[PDB]
């Protein structure tokens, strides 16, 4: 016979695994749900440069249930990995993607090289304001810098969403870097994603 | 909206937008300077003309927000180096003509071959061997071909291209707001609008002249010793009161007299203090004289290389299948990309480069995280200081012991003590008064002060007095044989080199202080203290970003240069050297000539 799938396994390989990637000033966001996240696929991993989870211990993660997570993932510099962090400044946690400062979850990344090279990767330059946590501006309306109004690019009006360039010859610094950013939330509510030893904790009905 | 801000605003635009721009000039010129082809000479000015056409909007731009508005002087000084009109100031036939002046300049250089008249197929270029001839042979006619040959047949070809390049590159440093071209060399050194820190142009002029006259008694009793001593090597060919001929020094100009050490070793019976035939005997290959150098770096805490640059490097010469600028280069090309251009052979003088030019790669990786225009040295001096200090305690015996390249149980004397110091005072003694008067001609003539019909009159008038070093040949004025130097084929200030060498003692002062040593200045090492490095590190990290005036202040002391430092660390030499120059005279005649004529009539 053959053993139910009273839970499902949550799609991680979808995730980190994916083919393609976001760019940072508009990052994905995946909503995990229903199932049971196994994290000792991503501990068995070699490539994984960062591996930082807050408010919570990052070898506990399987014994652990939350009410909601997500997942946001996006392409940035190597330099600029330490940004995607609670209370960081930078041109890409100020006007690109902020974590909240009381953030629970972990974020994950590697060097994505080989794959993201080249690349069609922007990141926002300019903005009248920062981002505020987990907000996305993906408007493309040009920035203000002086007093006279803009009606095209030109001396004091700047092009808000500049590119990236990606190659091998660049630095580490300077190379494409993948981050996942798992965000996690517990409430006195139902459960949607546990750990493998907590898969039947209100995972069932 | 402060003019400030919306200048932080473009300055913001202009450090994203110059990176990759930057990048690709760097790739393409690297790809030239590795790979001589005209294809690449191409893409090289193809890439050189998007970067320069980019500096010139950004200078315009630049130009409406104005410094007397900027309270920020790391704005402003961003501002500043932005705004200037470079090469702007000229038409877009000189800028065009002087660039095919500087192209062409550089590959005579490193394309020039002297022939067989025999066999014309038989050429020798300077890198692969007339510099070896120029530091290994000890015959009189063959030192004098090389050394004719390379100012005859290439610096011949420099001579009419020189004088276009000055009065071009005059125009352009006046239409600049300076006074000459060597005014406009002497900026680089400039400090203003810091109280109590500021450097004035002309105080460079004032300060090197007033060090050097300092190191004019410890230069003659060296220039003494190394007098007699090639007198042995070359009997009936040097006059005992008369100048150093130029084809007897260490290399193609006189630049270094480290090759002479054979020649003048004091005690030559003792164990070699030049460790090149160890290097032999003890198989080294180019990546162990860099991996070597890196442990260096790695012991007093400074960062270990980048994989990138073990593999994007070209530490080997390539051979026969492609030409390469062999001249040791440490390139900074943007975007965390960091590599070294050297042909490197076994010898120790490429061992001890190896850290002059991973000194450069170290003090780029550190200002790396400064903003782009703020990215590089302090000064000229300060960039080149940087590998000199690690050299300085690399070659000491002490460490040549640890790393195995001298006996294990090798033991310390006196006389070991004075042929070590000897072998420095060649390198770094023998080489300022050369530089110093290199510099002195070319400002001269930048100015005006030495006109056309005099360039190589006052040339050697001024390598007799200053540098105690005669001509062997005659040399008319269609000769240009500072031209046959790299540096003044491609472009390059020399008084770096000047200001390296006392910062280099004025470092090692400091340095060896922040780590315990309680012995004398010479001997002294510092390979293992992370104290020393970080001293020096909190000053690489700054980067253009603060004053070199202040930079020495908070390391060394001193907000200016001092000559003392390097005074005693040769104190022990100097005392020496006047001792075994009671024989001989100490001094030269500017008269003497081995081409003149021993007859009265
Ligand atoms: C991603 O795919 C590779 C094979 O292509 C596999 O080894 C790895 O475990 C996968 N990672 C995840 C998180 O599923
Ligand atoms: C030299 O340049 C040519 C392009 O003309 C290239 O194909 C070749 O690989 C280069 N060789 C080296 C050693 O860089
Ligand atoms: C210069 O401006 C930058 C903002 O671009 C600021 O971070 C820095 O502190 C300023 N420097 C000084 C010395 O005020
Ligand atoms: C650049 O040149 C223009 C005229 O060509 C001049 O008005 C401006 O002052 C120059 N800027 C600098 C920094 O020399
Ligand atoms: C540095 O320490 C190592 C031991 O870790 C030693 O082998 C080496 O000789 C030391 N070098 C110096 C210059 O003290
Ligand atoms: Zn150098």
């Amino acid at each position: 016979v053959r053993f139910p799938n009273i839970t499902n396994l949550c799609p991680f390989g979808e995730v980190f695994n994916a083919t393609t990637f976001a760019s940072v000033y508009a990052w994905n966001r995946r909503r995990i749900s229903n199932c049971v996240a196994d994290y000792s696929v991503l501990y068995n991993t070699t490539s994984f440069s960062t591996f930082k989870c807050y408010g919570v211990s990052p070898t506990k993660l399987n014994d652990l249930c939350f009410t909601n997570v997500y997942a946001d993932s996006f392409v940035v510099r190597g330099d600029e990995v330490r940004q995607i962090a609670p209370g960081q400044t930078g041109k890409i946690a100020d006007y690109n993607y902020k974590l909240p400062d009381d953030f629970m979850g972990c974020v994950i990344a590697w060097n994505s090289i080989s794959l993201d090279a080249g690349g069609s990767y922007y990141y926002r330059l300019f903005r009248k304001s920062v981002l505020k946590p987990f907000e996305r501006d993906i408007s493309t309306q040009l920035y203000q810098a002086g007093d006279k109004p803009c009606s095209v690019e030109g001396p004091d009006c700047y092009y808000p969403l500049q590119s990236y360039y990606f190659q091998s010859t660049n630095g580490v610094g300077y190379q494409p870097y993948r981050v996942v950013v798992l965000s996690f939330e517990l409430l006195n509510a139902p459960a949607t994603v546990c750990g493998p030893k907590k898969s039947t904790h209100l995972v069932v009905n | 909206s402060t003019i400030e801000e919306q200048a932080k605003t473009f300055l913001d635009k202009f450090n994203h937008e110059a990176e990759d721009l930057f990048y690709q000039s760097s790739l393409a010129s690297w790809n030239y300077n590795t790979n001589i082809t005209e294809e690449n000479v191409q893409n090289m000015n193809n890439a050189g003309d998007k970067w320069s056409a980019f500096l010139k909007e950004q200078s315009t731009l630049a130009q409406m927000y104005p410094l007397q508005e900027i309270q920020n002087l790391t704005v402003k000084l961003q501002l500043q180096a932005l705004q200037q009109n470079g090469s702007s100031v000229l038409s877009e036939d000189k800028s065009k003509r002087l660039n095919t002046i500087l192209n062409t300049m550089s590959t005579i250089y490193s394309t020039g071959k002297v022939c067989n008249p025999d066999n014309p197929q038989e050429c020798l270029l300077l890198e692969p061997g007339l510099n070896e001839i120029m530091a290994n042979s000890l015959d009189y006619n063959e030192r004098l071909w090389a050394w004719e040959s390379w100012r005859s047949e290439v610096g011949k070809q420099l001579r009419p291209l020189y004088e276009e390049y000055v009065v071009l590159k005059n125009e352009m440093a006046r239409a600049n707001h300076y006074e000459d071209y060597g005014d406009y060399w002497r900026g680089d050194y400039e400090v203003n609008g810091v109280d109590g820190y500021d450097y004035s142009r002309g105080q460079l002029i004032e300060d090197v002249e007033h060090t050097f006259e300092e190191i004019k008694p410890l230069y003659e009793h060296l220039h003494a010793y190394v007098r007699a001593k090639l007198m042995n090597a070359y009997p009936s060919y040097i006059s005992p009161i008369g100048c150093l001929p130029a084809h007897l020094l260490g290399d193609m100009w006189g630049r270094f007299w480290t090759n002479l050490y054979s020649l003048t070793v004091p005690f030559g019976q003792k164990p070699n203090i030049d460790v090149t035939d160890a290097m032999v005997d003890q198989a080294w290959d180019a990546q162990r004289i860099f991996k070597e150098a890196e442990k260096f770096f790695v012991s007093v805490g400074l960062p270990n290389m980048t994989q990138g640059f073990w593999e994007n490097s070209m530490l080997t010469d390539p051979g026969n299948v492609q030409k390469a600028v062999c001249h040791p280069t440490a390139w900074d090309l943007g975007k965390g990309d960091f590599r070294i251009l050297m042909c490197t052979k076994v010898t120790m003088d490429d061992f001890l480069t190896a850290h002059h030019e991973m000194g450069h790669i170290q003090y780029d990786m550190a200002y790396a995280a400064q903003p782009f225009l703020l990215r590089n040295g302090a000064n000229e001096g300060f960039h080149e200081a940087v590998g000199e200090i690690m050299s300085l305690s690399a070659a000491t015996p002490k460490h040549l012991k640890s790393i195995g390249l001298l006996s294990p149980d090798f033991q310390e004397d006196n006389e070991t003590e004075i042929n070590f110091l000897l072998k420095q005072a060649l390198t770094i003694v023998g080489t300022l008064p050369f530089t110093y008067m290199l510099e002195k001609w070319r400002w001269m003539v930048f100015k005006g002060e030495i006109p056309k019909d005099q360039w190589m009159k006052k040339w050697w008038e001024m390598k007799r007095e200053i540098v105690g070093v005669v001509e062997p040949v005659p040399h008319d004025e269609t000769y240009c044989d500072p031209a046959s130097l790299f540096h003044v084929s491609n472009d390059y200030s020399f008084i770096r080199y000047y200001t390296r060498t006392l910062y280099q003692f004025q470092f090692q002062e400091a340095l060896c202080q922040a780590a315990k040593h309680e012995g004398p200045l010479h001997k002294c090492d510092i390979s293992n203290s992370t104290e020393a490095g970080q001293k020096l590190f909190n000053m690489l990290r700054l980067g253009k970003s603060e004053p070199w005036t202040l930079a020495l202040e908070n390391v060394v002391g001193a907000k200016n240069m001092n000559v003392r430092p390097l005074l005693n660390y040769f104190e022990p030499l100097f005392t020496w050297l006047k001792d075994q120059n009671k024989n001989s005279f100490v001094g030269w005649s500017t008269d003497w000539s081995p081409y003149a004529d021993q007859s009265i009539k």
